[PDB]
């Protein structure tokens, strides 16, 4: 049950709420009051989707889909067969996220680290909620969010990008995409590097985290170092879903057009906006 | 056709991908324990992975995990329940008795070497070359607890070398001896450093290195250790 | 508040660090560059020295070409007015022989000819590249990680410009050299192989590029959330298991029942990453060569 190295961690105490009463672990999982808050909502959603996949006659996995009221039931409430339940289950998935960002930090508290993670965490919670929240409340409809199914929100996706045209025009977007591509390039240089040092040529000793910055160095001109590296790419990967948060919050708000046609600003810009020539002119 | 094979490959593979990156994972704290550190019976669906050795730099010998897994010290904690899943209340102090988030683990007892095999870390007054460069200079700013009470002075950075970092700060406490702070648990401020960790009089309890010009892993483990587990232990005395 | 170690406090500079010298031919090592107290701030502050030799050299050299060929076209299309140029920059683009031109090097200059030229200079730049990336490494006696996965999204490159268009008989189904253009080739291609969302190895290429920002915001922040005990030291404390790397493996097991190793933590991120490329040059590769349309084979699951 325990890691050789765990037991000295097991210590009382980091809870933010009920003192001692849910300071204990279940096998390797640490309780907590908001272990068993995202208990709570995770097994209420889950067993609210399984009702709505009997009201819809299925218990296949990749037929179940739960979808929000249309765009008629504006911000109200909805019957639970026609957005009800979604909107129910949203509120449990809220629930549970938060929950499981506050049980993070409980354990943060209880091991002395610092909260980078759940803050990290609080990150992709946002971008959830901007698509089932934030977005939709702007817009005036719950119907504009997405619907809880494996193949059925990938409808939503497309339907959603295509009602602007090719949707790689949205400028947040290609800010989006540069950080998400960044980002997985970061992390591939990054274990490889590190793993480059751990495991040099057969029989060499290992390499230092000297041997590292040279490698950079050699090969690029420049070494972030290994405290950057991280700082990196935390930056990198929550740039990147707040940037997606923001592509979207602006879609179908203060801009609802066709995205191709947003660039005609740079286009028309006055001092060029007439010279001939070019594919413009 | 193709691409049904392909995917049916991948799926196969990506299967053996997952299972070697578990295993893998394994290289340290496996076999699992009961709490009083004796074999668990269960062990997961995973064995352990075949041993790999690595060579270290500097005569420094090899390592090679997985190993037999053993603390190397005494855990001065005892169960607070009759079953297994509680928490282990600490026998004494927590701060010196270094468990909880106040726990350091039994590295050893020499420096970190650079790719030169000279010592990482050193004082910046014994690094040739090395000065401030940028941001408020926290040398002799006096050190302040998280009880709003002045536990010392700056008397110097303890730089990492290879990396060009600042590391440590150096304190000199009211008997003038002197304590490392891991610069990431200071705050500097323009008349002040401000630790958040300890109370002013915490501070005469962090571990002292043996050596006034190096440190040793296990010397770091036990000054980190002790001033994160503050934030807990302290938190008594600690006054936002 | 709690100082955070986003950025640095205080920065500090000793002497230029010329780096560690294996089996380096010092002789082809620049000087150190100007130290940059605005990038100190986050990461190093060094600049330099670089490496750079006769392949260096090449891969340099034809890179710059590849670029200057594109932008000579942007010129060339801009009428060589340069209000122009800025204006229409994102719209220009250098675009591959036509259909009729099969995989001949047939083609008039303006009609694909320069497309081809910039196209072998880019093919020579990278190629060049992945060899230093390969031999970096060997001078300095590292094992070769970084030249495997720089090979994943060479993968993924060639398979778009070079193997695919190949094994489809003709240059014109190659990549555009063109900001917007290269994005309405993307668009198109989804549109014309049936919606790329059936095609499984550009679901499985998203969920490791999510996976990727997932694990590397767990990564960074567990390790920043560790700095305190050192544990960025990564190297050492796989030599040397410290505080540091079991209170971040057990940050995990308790919250999701399993964890790492700082060795076995490199692992997971070199595979996720490169699984992106991979399993992406695959998707692309299959798709007009062996599957038409995603829609009706996956319909057919084959
Ligand atoms: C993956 C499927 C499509 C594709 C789909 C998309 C989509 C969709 C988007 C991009 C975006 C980008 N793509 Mg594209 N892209 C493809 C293949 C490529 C290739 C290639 C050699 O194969 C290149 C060089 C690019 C280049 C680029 C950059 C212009 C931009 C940011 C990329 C990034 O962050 O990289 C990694 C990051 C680094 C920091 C390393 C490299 C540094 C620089 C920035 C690389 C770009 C150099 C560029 C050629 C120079 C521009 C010239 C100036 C106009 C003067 N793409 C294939 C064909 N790409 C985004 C964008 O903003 O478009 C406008 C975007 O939204
Ligand atoms: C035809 C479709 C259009 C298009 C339309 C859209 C639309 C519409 C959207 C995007 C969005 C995105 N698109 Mg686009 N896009 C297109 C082409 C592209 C291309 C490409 C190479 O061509 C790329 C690289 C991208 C890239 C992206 C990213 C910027 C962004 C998606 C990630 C994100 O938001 O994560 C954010 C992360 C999350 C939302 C995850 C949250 C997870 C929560 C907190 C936890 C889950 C717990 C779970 C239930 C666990 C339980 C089970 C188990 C225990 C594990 N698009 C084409 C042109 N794109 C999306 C976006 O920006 O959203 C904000 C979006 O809505
Ligand atoms: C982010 C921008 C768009 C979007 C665009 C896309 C696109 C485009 C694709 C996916 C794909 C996936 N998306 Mg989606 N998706 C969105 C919002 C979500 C949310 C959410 C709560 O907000 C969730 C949980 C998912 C979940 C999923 C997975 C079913 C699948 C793989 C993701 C992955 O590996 O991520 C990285 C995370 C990890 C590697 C950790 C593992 C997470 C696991 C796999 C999540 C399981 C969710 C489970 C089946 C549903 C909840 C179960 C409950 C217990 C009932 N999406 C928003 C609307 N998503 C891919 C796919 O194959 O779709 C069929 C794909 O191509
Ligand atoms: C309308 C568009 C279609 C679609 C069409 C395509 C097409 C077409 C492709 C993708 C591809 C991808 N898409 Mg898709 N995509 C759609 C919807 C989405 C959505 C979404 C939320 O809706 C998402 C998240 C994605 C996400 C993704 C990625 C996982 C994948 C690209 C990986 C990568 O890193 O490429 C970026 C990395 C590279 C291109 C490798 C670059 C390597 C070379 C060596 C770099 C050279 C540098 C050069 C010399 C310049 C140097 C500059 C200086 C040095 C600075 N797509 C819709 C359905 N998508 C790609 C893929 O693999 O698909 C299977 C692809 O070809
Ligand atoms: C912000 C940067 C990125 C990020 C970071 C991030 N994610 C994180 C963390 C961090 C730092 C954690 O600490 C946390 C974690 O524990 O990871 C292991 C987490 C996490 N990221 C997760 C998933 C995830 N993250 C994603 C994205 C991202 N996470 C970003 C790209 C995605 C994508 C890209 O699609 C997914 C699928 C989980 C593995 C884990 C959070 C687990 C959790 O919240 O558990 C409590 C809740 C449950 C166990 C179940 C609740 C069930 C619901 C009540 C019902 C279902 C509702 C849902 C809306 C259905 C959707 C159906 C789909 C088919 C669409
Ligand atoms: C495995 C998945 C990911 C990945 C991995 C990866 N990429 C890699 C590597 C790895 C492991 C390397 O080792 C290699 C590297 O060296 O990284 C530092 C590389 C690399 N990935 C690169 C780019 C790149 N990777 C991308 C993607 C990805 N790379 C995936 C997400 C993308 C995207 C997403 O589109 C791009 C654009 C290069 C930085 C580097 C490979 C360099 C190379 O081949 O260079 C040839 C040399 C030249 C082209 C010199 C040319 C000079 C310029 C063209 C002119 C300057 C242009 C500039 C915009 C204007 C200002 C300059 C003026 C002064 C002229
Ligand atoms: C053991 O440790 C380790 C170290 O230490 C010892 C190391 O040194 C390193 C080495 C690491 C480095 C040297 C750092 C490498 C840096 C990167 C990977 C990239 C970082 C770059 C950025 C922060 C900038 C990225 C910019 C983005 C993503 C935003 C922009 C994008 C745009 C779309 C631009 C504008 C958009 C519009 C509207 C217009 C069109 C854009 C055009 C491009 C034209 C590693 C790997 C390591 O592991
Ligand atoms: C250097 O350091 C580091 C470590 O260590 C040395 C680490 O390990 C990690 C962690 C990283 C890994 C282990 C790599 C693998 C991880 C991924 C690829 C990310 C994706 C993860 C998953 C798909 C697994 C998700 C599983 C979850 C969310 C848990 C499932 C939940 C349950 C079945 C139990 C739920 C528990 C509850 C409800 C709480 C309360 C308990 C009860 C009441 C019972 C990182 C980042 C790190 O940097
Ligand atoms: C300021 O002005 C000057 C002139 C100084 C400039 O220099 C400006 C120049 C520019 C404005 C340059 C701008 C360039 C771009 C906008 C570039 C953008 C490029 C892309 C978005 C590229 C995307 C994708 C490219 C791909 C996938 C290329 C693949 C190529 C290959 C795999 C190579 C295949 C090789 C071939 C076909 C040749 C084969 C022949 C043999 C003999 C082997
Ligand atoms: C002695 C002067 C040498 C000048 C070389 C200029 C260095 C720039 C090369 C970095 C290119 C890296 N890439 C190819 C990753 O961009
Ligand atoms: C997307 C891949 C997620 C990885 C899931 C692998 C779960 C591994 C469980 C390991 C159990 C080890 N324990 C916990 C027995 O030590
Ligand atoms: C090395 C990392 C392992 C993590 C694997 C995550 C896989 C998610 C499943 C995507 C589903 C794709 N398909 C083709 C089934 O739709
Ligand atoms: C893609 C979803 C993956 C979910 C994997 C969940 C891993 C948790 C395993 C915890 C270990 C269990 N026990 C009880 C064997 O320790
Ligand atoms: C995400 C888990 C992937 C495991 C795939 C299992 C399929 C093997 C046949
Ligand atoms: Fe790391």
């Amino acid at each position: 049950a325990l890691l050789s190295f765990e037991r000295k961690y097991r210590v009382p105490g980091g809870t933010l709420v009920g003192g001692n009463l849910f300071d204990f672990w279940v096998g390797p999982f640490y309780v907590g009051f908001f272990g068993v808050a995202t208990f709570f909502f995770a097994a209420l959603g889950i067993i609210l989707i399984a009702w709505s996949a009997v009201l819809q006659g299925t218990w296949n996995p990749q037929l179940i889909s739960v979808y929000p009221p249309a765009l008629e039931y504006g911000l109200g409430g909805a019957p639970l067969a026609k957005g009800g339940l979604w909107q129910i289950i949203t509120i449990c998935a809220t629930g549970a996220f938060v929950s499981w960002a506050l049980r993070e930090v409980e354990i943060c508290r209880k091991l002395g680290i610092g909260y980078h993670i759940p803050f990290a965490f609080a990150f992709a919670i946002l971008a959830y909620l901007t698509l089932v929240l934030f977005r939709p409340v702007m817009m005036g409809a719950w119907g504009y969010a997405f619907p809880y199914g494996i193949w059925t929100h990938l409808d939503w996706v497309s339907n959603t990008g295509y009602t602007y045209g090719n949707f790689h025009y949205n400028p947040a977007h290609m800010i989006a995409i540069s950080f998400f591509f960044t980002n997985a390039l970061a992390l591939a240089l990054h274990g490889a590097l590190v793993l480059s040092a751990a495991n040099p040529e057969k029989g060499k000793e290992m390499r230092t985290p000297d041997h590292e910055d040279t490698f950079f160095r050699d090969l690029v001109g420049y070494s972030i170092g290994t405290l950057g590296i991280h700082r990196l790419g935390l930056l990198l990967s929550l740039s990147a879903v707040f940037f997606s948060a923001l592509c979207m919050i602006i879609t179908g708000t203060i801009w609802f057009d066709q995205w191709v046609d947003w660039w005609q600003w740079w286009v028309k810009l006055p001092w060029w906006a007439n010279i001939p020539g070019g594919i413009n002119g | 056709d193709l691409a049904s094979l392909a995917i049916y490959s991948f799926w196969i593979f990506l299967a053996g991908l997952i299972y070697y990156l578990q295993t893998e994972n394994m290289r340290e704290g496996y076999p699992l324990e009961n709490e009083d550190g004796t074999p668990a019976a269960n062990q997961g669906p995973f064995p352990l992975p075949k041993p790999k050795t690595f060579i270290l730099p500097h005569g420094r010998g090899t390592l090679t995990v997985p190993g037999p897994e053993s603390e190397d010290r005494p855990i001065a904690l005892a169960r607070t329940a009759v079953s297994e899943g509680f928490p282990h209340a600490p026998t004494g102090d927590p701060m010196k008795d270094g468990v909880g988030p106040a726990s350091w683990v039994a590295r050893r007892d020499l420096p970190e070497l650079d790719g030169h095999g000279h010592n990482k870390i050193k004082p910046m007054k014994a690094a040739a070359g090395f000065h401030v460069s940028a941001g408020k200079n926290p040398i002799g700013l006096p050190v302040r607890g998280c009880d709003l009470e002045i536990a010392g002075k700056v008397v110097d950075i303890w730089v990492d070398i290879p990396e060009q970092m600042a590391r440590f700060l150096e304190v000199e406490l009211k008997d003038g001896s002197t304590r490392l702070l891991p610069m990431q648990m200071v705050k500097v401020q323009s008349n002040r450093v401000h630790v958040n960790a300890l109370s002013s009089d915490l501070f005469a309890g962090i571990p002292t290195i043996k050596s006034p010009t190096e440190v040793t892993l296990l010397e770091e483990d036990k000054i980190c250790g002790y001033v994160a587990g503050g934030l807990m232990y302290a938190a008594p005395k600690r006054k936002s | 508040a709690e100082y955070q170690n986003i950025f640095s406090q205080v920065q500090v500079r000793g002497p230029a660090d010329l780096g560690m010298t294996e089996d380096v031919n010092l002789a082809n090592r620049s000087g150190v560059g100007p130290f940059s107290t605005l990038l100190g701030w986050f990461g190093n502050a060094q600049l330099g020295p670089i490496y750079l030799g006769s392949l260096g050299v090449l891969s340099l050299f034809s890179g710059l070409m590849w670029f200057f060929t594109i932008g000579i076209w942007f010129w060339y299309q801009a009428g060589w007015n340069p209000a122009v140029f800025l204006r229409d920059l994102f719209f220009f683009s250098l675009e591959p022989p036509a259909p009729e031109y099969g995989l001949s090097f047939a083609a008039p200059l303006k009609e694909g000819g320069l497309w081809l030229i910039a196209s072998f200079f880019m093919f020579v730049a990278v190629w060049s590249w992945w060899g230093r990336t390969y031999l970096r490494a060997q001078a300095l006696g590292m094992g070769k990680h970084t030249a495997w996965a720089f090979l994943s999204a060479i993968w993924l490159w060639m398979v778009l410009g070079f193997i695919r268009p190949i094994l489809m008989g003709s240059w014109s189904e190659a990549v555009p050299y063109g900001i917007f253009s290269h994005l309405d080739w993307t668009n198109n291609f989804s549109l014309v192989h049936g919606n790329l969302f059936y095609n499984p190895f550009h679901l499985l290429s998203i969920a490791f590029l999510y996976g990727s920002a997932l694990l590397f915001a767990m990564h960074g922040a567990t390790i920043l959330a560790v700095s305190r005990f050192g544990g960025e030291r990564e190297l050492e404390q796989i030599a040397d298991r410290g505080t540091a790397a079991e209170r971040a493996a057990l940050f995990w097991r308790w919250t999701m029942g399993f964890n790492a190793t700082m060795e076995g933590i490199h692992r997971w991120a070199i595979w996720m990453a490169v699984l992106v490329t991979l399993t992406g040059g695959i998707g692309i590769l299959l798709s007009g060569t062996v599957v038409d349309n995603w829609y009706v084979w996956g319909q057919n699951h084959g």
